[PDB]
């Protein structure tokens, strides 16, 4: 059932956090653990500041702290060309529990289109199921992330989800998952962006787990 | 659409 992967998903996100060296950690968004030390997270959230090597990176999970030098990280793309979501080896994470036979096939994606989803998430780190109307993909998706001093990039991702509902600052990281039980809801992606009662998850299949 |  849509809870029952909702559990594990929620099972296997932490809260993810920026800070200098000797600083205050910046909580940011959620990052998704999918298998032994490697998780799921908007690349967003760090990439576009300066020196983002120097920083530590924190994982929240569950109140207890695990940090790191951002260039202890291994980074490893989902595909060709700019994706936001990346994949994220962070080696002082505890293994997490597999969940990505859970992820949608490749194949599969038709049978999650115009059917309701559910977006998995947190705002740092409080639980949170938002419904999201029938689905579709828009093949090129383009959203606008304000950097910390204020100023604006705007990102494209191919493939993305697209679904109406309402979402908060916080909620990016989290999964969708669809109500389709005939693939036994499965995950299909990663929230990055929302606005004008619009959410947009960048779509994540199994095979993209092939890159380690 | 805003990155969230
Ligand atoms: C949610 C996970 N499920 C899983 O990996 O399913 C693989 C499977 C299940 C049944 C028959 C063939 C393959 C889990 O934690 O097990």
């Amino acid at each position: 059932s849509t809870l029952e992967i909702a559990g594990l998903v929620r099972k296997n996100l932490v809260q993810f956090g920026v800070g200098e060296k000797n600083g205050s950690v910046r909580w940011v968004m959620n990052a998704l653990g999918v298998k032994d030390d490697w998780l799921l997270v908007p690349s967003h959230a760090y990439k576009f500041e300066k020196d983002y090597e120097m920083m530590e990176f924190y994982f929240n999970r569950g109140g207890t702290y695990y940090s790191i030098s951002a260039g202890n990280v291994v980074i490893q793309s989902l595909d060709v060309g700019f994706q936001d979501v990346v994949l994220m080896k962070v080696p002082t994470i505890p293994k997490f529990r597999d969940i990505t036979q859970h992820f949608i096939k490749k194949g599969d994606v038709p049978r999650a289109l115009n059917r309701l989803a559910t977006l998995v998430t947190t705002v740092n780190g409080t639980p949170m199921l938002i419904s999201e109307g029938p689905l579709k993909m828009e093949e090129k998706a383009t959203y606008v992330h304000k950097k910390n001093d204020g100023t604006t990039v705007d990102l494209t991702v191919d493939q993305a989800w697209r679904g109406k509902g309402e979402g908060l600052p916080g909620m990016c990281g989290g999964a969708l998952v669809s109500s389709n039980q005939s693939i036994q809801n499965a995950i299909l992606g990663i929230h990055v962006a929302g606005g004008n009662s619009i959410l947009v998850a960048k779509l994540v299949t199994q095979e993209m787990f092939q890159n380690i | 659409l805003a990155a969230q």
